[PDB]
């Protein structure tokens, strides 16, 4: 049929875009995802570009 | 602040060298004493040691001889790390229960255990909050929360919204929340949003931002008493009776069950047990049949150290007809090892004067120390201590700067000693009622 599958229920976990560890935090600047200030330290001050890659990683995009 | 200048506020600790229990000849508050003040300290060590369970000591000696200093010191050198309980033989009387219950409490509250725990707590500036509450409420939000180091955004759950609802959460806000409990205590008011609390008033006080990251896990180490545990189990607010009194007599089932649950968590790591001290103040005020008590509740394995004062002598004990030393029975005093605390040469007098003076904001000249003590030799420490304050008022009413001799004169002169006021009854004892009610009203 090819029609063949459908998304889950189930919620998913959370993981940071950077270093894939677990991440507590959304920032609500750049949307992405981060484990720690550490992280975040480099996420506010990525190359301008370079934010859209880590969505994009999971096919996330601001469009 | 809330603490005033009392009698014991000299007190900072038991004044011994930790590293070989020998006395300093002062330190830390503490004057002379010494003999009693090494014995306290090896009470003290084998407190701390916990090893050993359910010992009595009782200080002895006459009155104004540091016996409650020397209590007084032993507590501040415990600190918090120990239960410290501190009971005035009169406090056992009690009409809500029998004195051998209010005893066993005492008891209770006199043995710690130590639960450590762990708990993700967050913390920071809201940024802002969203909620729809779209007629009906809750029904989403989203909440943004910064530390300096981290700003986040989060999705609030409906029974989230309701305790963000509750506690008027608002944009500036510092705010933690415990997340197992989602209780919000808010810690204060960000200062850069100071502008946006139009309703708060100026006596209102703001803070920085915190610091760090926004979650972390913060560990709480409780110590609870095995009283509080007793009447927590009563009744189903039983808690609410620690505060206002009104337990009962605790059933003596509950607290053999405790204890077994007690020994369980010892046993699985869950729990330390802490043992404390029990201080019984002027223990001659109990009866024979509270000393019977006392003597096997000593024997419990989770029985405290006993610390106890007596300034009686050979004495009549209390619910019998018949005299024994400090007023305790023999068979009591069996049990117990006693320390002494001797009368102070004028030289520690002096000392103690001078401590109490820097204690009170008084300036003493030093023929007025000099006077005071030789006040103290001959009408006892606790008068030329209390002449201390009676001097710098009236100092203070002839505006000196300094307390002088005239200041401790116009005292002395103003408020007898006890010596004088008996020499006065003596003097009085027509115009006084006598033991017989006799009185005589004439000139
Ligand atoms: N060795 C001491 N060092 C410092 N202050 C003392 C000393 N002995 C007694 N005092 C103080 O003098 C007063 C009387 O002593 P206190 O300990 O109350 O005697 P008692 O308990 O035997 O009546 C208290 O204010 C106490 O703090």
């Amino acid at each position: 049929t090819n029609i063949e599958s459908a998304p889950s229920l189930a919620p998913m976990k959370h993981y940071c875009d950077v270093t894939g560890l677990p991440a507590p935090y959304l920032d609500p600047k750049t949307r992405l995802r981060y484990h720690n200030k550490e992280i975040f330290a480099m996420i506010r001050n990525l190359p301008q570009g370079m934010g859209e890659q880590f969505l994009e990683a999971r096919g996330a995009h601001t469009v | 602040g809330l603490n005033l200048i009392a009698a014991h506020s000299h007190i900072r600790g038991l004044g011994v060298d930790a590293d070989t229990l020998e006395p300093r000849p002062s330190s830390q508050g503490l004057v002379g004493q010494e003999k009693a003040r090494k014995a306290a300290a090896v009470v003290l060590e084998m407190i701390k040691q916990g090893k050993i369970a359910g010992r009595a000591v009782l200080i002895a000696g006459p009155p104004s001889t540091g016996k409650t200093a020397i209590a007084m010191g032993m507590a501040q050198s415990l600190g918090q790390d120990v239960p410290f309980t501190t009971l005035a033989a009169s406090e056992i009387f009690s009409l809500e229960m029998s004195k051998t219950e209010a005893l066993t409490q005492a008891f209770r509250k006199s043995i710690g255990v130590r639960i450590k725990e762990e708990s993700e707590i967050m913390e920071g500036e809201v940024v802002e909050i969203q909620i729809d509450r779209s007629t009906g409420g809750a029904k989403q939000g989203k909440l943004t929360i910064k530390t300096t180091d981290m700003e986040a955004i989060y999705d609030m759950g409906s029974k989230m919204i309701d305790a963000m609802t509750k506690e008027r959460v608002m944009a500036g806000d510092i705010i933690s929340i415990d997340k197992s409990s989602g209780k919000i205590t808010k810690l204060g008011r960000s200062y850069a949003r100071s502008r946006d609390y139009d309703a708060m008033g100026v006596d209102t006080k703001f803070l920085q931002c915190p610091e760090g990251e926004l979650q972390k896990r913060k560990e709480v180490v409780h110590t609870v008493s095995l009283h509080e545990i007793d009447v927590i189990n009563s009744r189903t607010q039983g808690f609410l009776a620690l505060f206002s009194g009104d337990t009962g007599e605790i059933r003596s089932e509950i607290r053999d069950q405790i204890n077994t649950k007690v020994a369980e968590w010892k046993e699985e790591g869950k729990a330390e047990i802490v043992p404390g001290v029990l201080f019984i103040d002027e223990v001659h005020m109990l009866d024979i049949e509270c000393f019977s008590y006392i003597n096997r509740a000593l024997e419990s394995d989770l029985a405290p150290i006993v610390i106890m004062a007596s300034n009686r002598g050979v004495s009549r004990i209390r619910g019998t007809d018949y005299k024994s030393p400090h007023g305790l029975p023999l068979d009591f005093l069996d049990r117990v090892v006693i320390i002494n605390t001797h009368p102070y040469t004028p030289d520690e007098l002096r000392q103690i004067l001078s401590i109490r003076a820097q204690e009170e904001e008084v300036d003493l000249t030093p023929d007025a120390l000099a006077l005071l003590t030789k006040i103290g030799q001959e009408a006892g420490l606790r008068y030329a201590s209390n002449l201390i304050t009676t001097s710098q008022l009236i100092a203070a009413k002839r505006r000196a700067k300094q307390v002088g001799v005239e200041d401790v004169q116009r005292s002395f002169k103003l408020f007898y000693d006890p010596a004088r006021s008996v020499r006065f009854v003596q003097e009085s004892e027509k115009r006084l009622i006598g033991n017989d009610g006799v009185v005589d009203f004439s000139y």
